[PDB]
């Protein structure tokens, strides 16, 4: 290829990138979509998941169905592919899941799209902890609902569930009714004083967008056999049909800029390690919370030896996530987890308060994934035979309970993604290496989170209670390129344009300022649509 | 609801005069995939500018029955004026009153139909009507049969115009009276034979089954899809139960039209107790895009077995129909099944919505290629429906294109 | 073709159930014979042991030979028939899903995670008890 010219390029065909591409092609702009992963198809992922060993199915394995392509490897911990090097006091708290391929990691999310509270956007102003968004909640609510209607998100339309984000107009859906497990968990935590509320899900309670109604397979992680949730592959397909050019297996590595700091072109590899110069009048980097900083630190040139968009020396710095402490036990009272989606209800009673100045807010969610695989594997592990084995399988699948609690981390600039100086893939691109730390804030929040979870298990009369002494990752990779006003104190502005390079936008978790107390991909989608407004204003 | 509203519902006039679920009420703009091109239905709201507000009673009767516009231009046969021609004068007057008074006028010009020479000139249709033997005496009560049979015949022939799509067309593309209700290809979809043939038609259907299909669109052995889903959703569902009973009574008396090479009714096809081997599917792990899984059973299991389970007997609830004992799968000609794979069943009965995930090239859930869809359809026919039915990739591409180009359509060259 | 017959007979005895797929059994025999060449010798020995000591159910066939190194392969075979895997790593092949007997005793209520249960809104109905055995 002599040159792959375009108008607007978006590095990374994930949910953020696919929404960006769809909105921009809908307005008549030549959008070129580069993706590190390959062209990925839903049914084959379903077939691979069906054929995973039940040992990997008992545990929550979500990377085996997606092959880790050598040119664009993604995390896989059961063989420990070691793509995401994590060290620090909580290296196990950032073993995030990411899928490379058209659609991105949201190929296998639970569709738990959430609207952040107004105080999540002014944490720093109201409590002095964290860093503040340059944008208020009101400035994001239009685009927030735009994304909500784009993916067809569920929600308890009529309910005063908990102090939550005010809505100018209700959810496009009504939350599908709870299963037995969700109802019983709600009753238990209500007797414990916790408020169990329906979780807004980018999922079809009624037929939407030509995707069927959720029939409750309970395989929201890691693949929907009927596609009743929403995945970024939907917006990628819509953009491709509308005119967007998509090249899978396009791993960009470096980009050239002029003395004006206006980056002029980008280059990427196929698996065959061939460079192709891509030139467009406005580049957008929508790769990941993890991959955007690695790309920005990997594309340092002579003009910017410290990394592109790294004038503040903060790209890669200030990592963020939701440190979840997942605890699984055996309920004394039957639950029958599996009815509906894997994530139907969650305790939102502690999403905000005056304690955020001291310790992190906690969102105690109950995992609704079916325990038939877990019950079978555990009952077969203890070497039971015949009718006793059948009875134990039924018992452990009717009593299997998984409970977790997620928190938020404060901005620690020491949480770099300094690319490992020793490990490289077939393309020679270094793996993203995280020097992760949670903080005394997270330790203090978890100090009461453990007691809360133990009380919840006690109310169930639980047995063989297993608690992770560490923090489990929730793959809500936010931070890394923190937004703000000052070019020397933050990476990008309110409109998600890099201060160093006005023609470069980034719409991903990296620009997220405060991790919040709940899932974030709805917030990434809203930020992506705000970015789309930004390029729309830029090029007319 | 008034008599005019009932007649408009039974005539299903809102099916083609409202472009899709969206769009204004009877504002036109709907694209109809005619064999020679795309024809846009016109606005009939009482709008003095872009509607039919200027239409008088006799002008409206001419437009409805004889297919002649106000300016004298012959209406295209997308208008079932050959089916509304025998409509009674009183019903025509009631429809005129309903259209003039009971629907809000909309001022939005409809797209103008553009067809190749000589389909562009809307004047050769006089010879077409003469050769079609349209006229067309207004319907008269036949005393040989009871009142229910007469009402059913009125509904099927005049108002609901079931013959517009369930009757084949000749080389000149006019309704074939010899093969009455014998089943026809309407482009992407095929309307099955609905005569009283026990094997070829629907004679073996139970009365309750036919009533359920014509009222709600769902049955243990048949689900309304595509244009039939649209008809059920828009017109048939609002029909009172007495009218559905009359339609059933008439349908159980139409002459049979047996098909050659057919021996078992479309809903009595049992399924072989066979499936794919999970062991064979281990080899294609860590291999996405399904390019290498050319076999059919594993392809069906990966793509569609989530709802219609591995045995193919559908969901126990009945929400997902059994592919065994299904009229769409049991049909000797598999055009309906190919259309269901391509576009899918989307029927909204009583505000409750069935929705296929489409599986065409522009599918949102799972795109599939022509050969891929051919293999999976072959597996479905062999294991669940008519074994004698075979599907090729060229057949799938043809179904996508809109069926066979009729020999009259080749003239546009 | 005797070996497949003895395999099916012993397996139906061991799992305590009769309705077992023949294709899955053939795949299991192929995998077992690929894993160990001496599978046939010890399987015939086990069959002879059951015939000579006239075993009734599988609880005795589990308890009686705790020290015999043949009980390992009985545990292996029941694990295969209930789970569908032979080995333990991620690479291990799956020969039975949606039909594995560990999913069956809860099939009536808890949905097999990928294959849809009845209807799209079934879970609103209350489930059955824990001590009732659906079938098989
Ligand atoms: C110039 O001279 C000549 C003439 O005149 C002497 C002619 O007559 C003709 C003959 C050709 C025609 C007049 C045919 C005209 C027909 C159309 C333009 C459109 C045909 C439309 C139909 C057959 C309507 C029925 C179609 C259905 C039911 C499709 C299903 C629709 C939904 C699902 C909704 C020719 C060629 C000609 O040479
Ligand atoms: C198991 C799991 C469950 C989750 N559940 C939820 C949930 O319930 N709710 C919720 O809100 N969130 C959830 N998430 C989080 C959610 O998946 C992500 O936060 C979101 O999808 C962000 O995706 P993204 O498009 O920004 O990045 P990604 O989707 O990770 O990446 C987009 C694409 O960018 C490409 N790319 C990356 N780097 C480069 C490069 N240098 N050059 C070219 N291309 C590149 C990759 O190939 C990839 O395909 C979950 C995540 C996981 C792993
Ligand atoms: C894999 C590609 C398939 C195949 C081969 C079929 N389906 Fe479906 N299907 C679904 C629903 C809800 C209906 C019927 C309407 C309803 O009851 O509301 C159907 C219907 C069919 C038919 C019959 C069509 C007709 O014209 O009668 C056939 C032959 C058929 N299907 C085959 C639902 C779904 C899905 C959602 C869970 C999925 C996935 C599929 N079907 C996939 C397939
Ligand atoms: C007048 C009210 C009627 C009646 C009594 C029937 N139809 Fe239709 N129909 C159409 C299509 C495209 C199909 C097949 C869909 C698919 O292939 O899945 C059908 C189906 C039927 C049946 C089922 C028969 C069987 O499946 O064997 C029956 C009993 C039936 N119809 C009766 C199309 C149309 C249509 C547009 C062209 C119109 C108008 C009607 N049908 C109207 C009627
Ligand atoms: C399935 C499609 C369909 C149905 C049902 C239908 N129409 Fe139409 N109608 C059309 C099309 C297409 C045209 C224009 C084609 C032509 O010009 O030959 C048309 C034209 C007309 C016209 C001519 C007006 C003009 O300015 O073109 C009138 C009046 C009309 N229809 C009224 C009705 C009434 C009343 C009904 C009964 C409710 C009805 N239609 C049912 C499709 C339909
Ligand atoms: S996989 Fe899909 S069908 Fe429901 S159980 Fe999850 S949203």
């Amino acid at each position: 290829n002599e040159t792959l010219s375009a108008d607007v390029v978006i590095i990374g065909a994930g949910i953020c990138g696919s929404l960006l591409a769809h909105k921009l092609v809908r307005n008549g702009l030549s959008v070129l979509l580069l993706d590190a992963g390959p062209r990925r198809d839903r049914s084959q992922i379903v077939e691979n998941w069906r054929n995973m060993p039940p040992d990997n199915k008992s545990q929550y394995d979500y990377a085996t169905p997606y092959p880790s392509v050598p040119w664009a490897p993604h995390t896989n911990y059961f063989p420990d592919n070691n793509y995401l090097i994590v060290k620090g006091p909580d290296r196990t708290a950032y073993k995030q899941g990411i899928i490379k391929g058209v659609g991105g990691t949201t190929w296998h999310w639970a569709a738990s799209s959430w609207r952040y509270l107004p105080n999540d956007f002014k944490l720093h102003s109201t409590y002095g902890v964290g860093r503040d968004y340059a944008m208020s909640y009101d400035e994001l609510e239009p685009y927030y609902y735009e994304a909500e209607c784009e993916m067809g998100v569920m929600g308890p339309n009529g309910e005063e569930i908990t102090p939550s984000a005010p809505r100018q107009n209700p959810w496009p859906m009504t939350s599908m009714p709870y299963g037995y497990g969700d109802r019983t968990f709600t009753e238990i935590v209500s007797k414990l004083g916790f408020s169990n509320t329906p979780v807004p899900q980018a999922r079809n309670s009624r037929p939407y967008d030509g995707r069927p109604q959720c029939c409750g397979n309970n395989n929201c992680m890691p693949i929907c056999p009927i596609g009743a949730m929403y995945n970024g592959v939907y917006a990628a397909i819509k953009a491709e049909k509308l005119g967007a050019k998509i090249i899978p297996n396009a791993v960009v590595y470096a980009m050239e800029t002029d003395a004006k700091n206006r980056i002029t072109a980008i280059s990427f590899y196929d698996p065959d390690k061939q460079s192709h110069r891509v030139v467009a009048k406005t580049f957008v980097i929508a790769a990941n919370g993890i991959e955007t900083p690695k790309l920005l630190l990997l594309a340092a040139n002579d003009r910017n030896p410290h990394g592109i968009a790294n004038s503040s020396d903060l790209v890669g710095r200030n990592m963020m996530d939701h440190p979840g402490i997942g605890m699984s036990f055996q309920s004394a009272e039957p639950i029958w987890a599996g009815g509906g989606s894997v994530q139907m209800s969650s305790i939102t009673n502690f999403r905000d308060g005056d304690f955020r100045s001291e310790y992190a807010a906690t969102q105690i969610g109950y995992n609704n994934t079916a325990q038939n695989s877990r019950a079978g594997m555990k009952a077969l592990s203890m070497g039971l035979v015949g009718k006793k084995l059948d009875e134990e399988i039924r018992r452990r699948t009717a009593h299997g309970v998984d409970i977790y609690a997620n928190h938020e981390v404060l901005p620690d600039p020491n949480n770099r993604l300094v690319l490992s100086k020793d490990y490289k893939d077939a393309l020679g691109i270094p793996h993203p290496e995280v020097t992760y730390d949670v903080g005394e804030y997270v330790r203090k929040s978890a100090a009461i989170s453990r007691q809360r979870l133990m009380d919840i298990a006690k109310a169930m009369g639980g047995t063989e209670i297993e608690m992770t002494p560490y923090f489990t990752p929730n793959q809500h990779i936010t931070g890394g390129t923190i937004m703000g006003h000052d070019p020397r104190d933050s990476v990008v502005d309110k409109w998600l344009r890099t201060h160093d390079h006005s023609n470069l936008f980034l719409a991903t978790g990296a620009t997220m300022a405060a991790s919040g107390t709940v899932n974030s991909t709805l917030t990434m989608a809203a930020l992506s649509l705000r970015a789309a407004d930004a390029i729309l204003n830029d090029l007319k | 609801i008034s008599r005019g509203h009932y007649l408009a519902i039974a005539a299903d006039c809102a099916a083609c005069h409202t472009n899709g679920r969206d769009g204004q009420f009877l504002a036109g703009g709907y694209a109809i995939s005619s064999p020679m091109g795309n024809i846009y239905s016109t606005n009939i709201t009482p709008s003095k500018t872009h509607g039919i507000g200027n239409y008088t009673l006799e002008q409206f009767s001419k437009a409805l029955r004889h297919g002649i516009r106000a300016d004298g231009a012959q209406l295209y046969p997308a208008m079932p004026y050959d089916a509304y021609n025998r409509l009674t004068d009183e019903d025509v007057k009631s429809l005129y009153a309903y259209i003039m008074t009971e629907v809000k006028p909309v001022d939005a010009p409809s797209p103008k139909t553009q067809l190749p020479f000589p389909f562009s000139i809307r004047a050769s249709l006089g010879i077409w009507k003469i050769a079609a033997r349209i006229e067309g005496k207004p319907y008269v009560f036949d005393h040989t049969h009871n009142d229910d049979w007469n009402r059913g015949r009125y509904l099927v022939d005049e108002l609901a115009h079931c013959g517009e799509c369930h009757t084949p067309r000749n080389f000149l593309l006019a309704p074939n009276q010899s093969a009455y209700l014998a089943g026809a290809d309407i482009g992407s979809w095929r309307a099955p034979n609905i005569t009283n043939a026990p094997q070829s038609g629907i004679g073996s259907w139970s009365d309750q089954d036919l009533f359920q299909y014509l009222k709600t669109g769902k049955t243990a052995h048949a689900r309304a899809a595509g244009p039939m889903a649209e008809a059920i959703e828009h017109s048939l569902q609002y029909l009172p139960d007495a009218d559905i009973s009359a339609i059933v009574t008439y349908l159980r008396s139409v002459p049979a039209k047996a098909e050659s090479g057919q021996t078992v009714a479309n809903f009595e096809h049992a399924g072989r107790p066979s499936s794919y081997s999970v062991a064979n599917a281990n080899s294609r792990r860590s291999n996405s895009t399904l390019t290498k899984t050319t076999d059919g059973a594993a392809l069906y299991e990966a793509v569609c077995a989530s709802c219609h389970q591995s045995d193919g007997k559908g969901s126990k609830d009945g929400y997902y129909p059994s592919l065994v004992g299904n009229t769409t799968t049991g049909q000797l000609n598999p055009n309906d099944l190919i259309a269901s794979i391509l576009y899918g069943v989307d029927r909204t009965t009583d505000n409750h919505e069935i929705l296929m995930p489409a599986f065409g090239p522009d599918s949102l859930v799972q795109p599939l290629t022509d050969e891929q869809i051919a293999t999976i359809a072959d597996y479905v026919l062999s294991h669940f429906g008519n074994a004698q039915a075979t599907v090729s990739a060229d057949a799938v591409k043809q179904v996508r294109a809109g069926g066979k180009q009729v020999p009259l359509a080749k003239l546009a060259s | 073709r005797d070996s497949i017959s003895d395999f099916m007979q012993l397996s139906a005895f061991a799992t305590g159930h009769k309705n077992l797929d023949l294709n899955i059994g053939s795949a299991l025999l192929l995998a077992f014979e690929a894993q160990k060449h001496d599978f046939s010798t010890q399987i015939k020995a086990l069959r002879e042991h059951i015939t000579k000591n006239n075993y009734q159910d599988v609880e005795a066939l589990d308890a009686a030979m705790k020290d015999d190194p043949l009980h390992p392969t009985l545990i292996q075979i029941i694990r295969a028939w209930y789970s569908g895997v032979i080995e333990d790593e991620t690479n291990a092949k799956v020969y039975a899903f949606e039909k594995a007997l560990m999913y069956q005793p809860s099939r009536d209520v808890v949905v097999i995670p990928t294959y849809a249960h009845n209807g799209p809104n079934y879970w609103v109905s209350e489930p059955a008890s824990v001590d009732v055995m659906p079938a098989f």
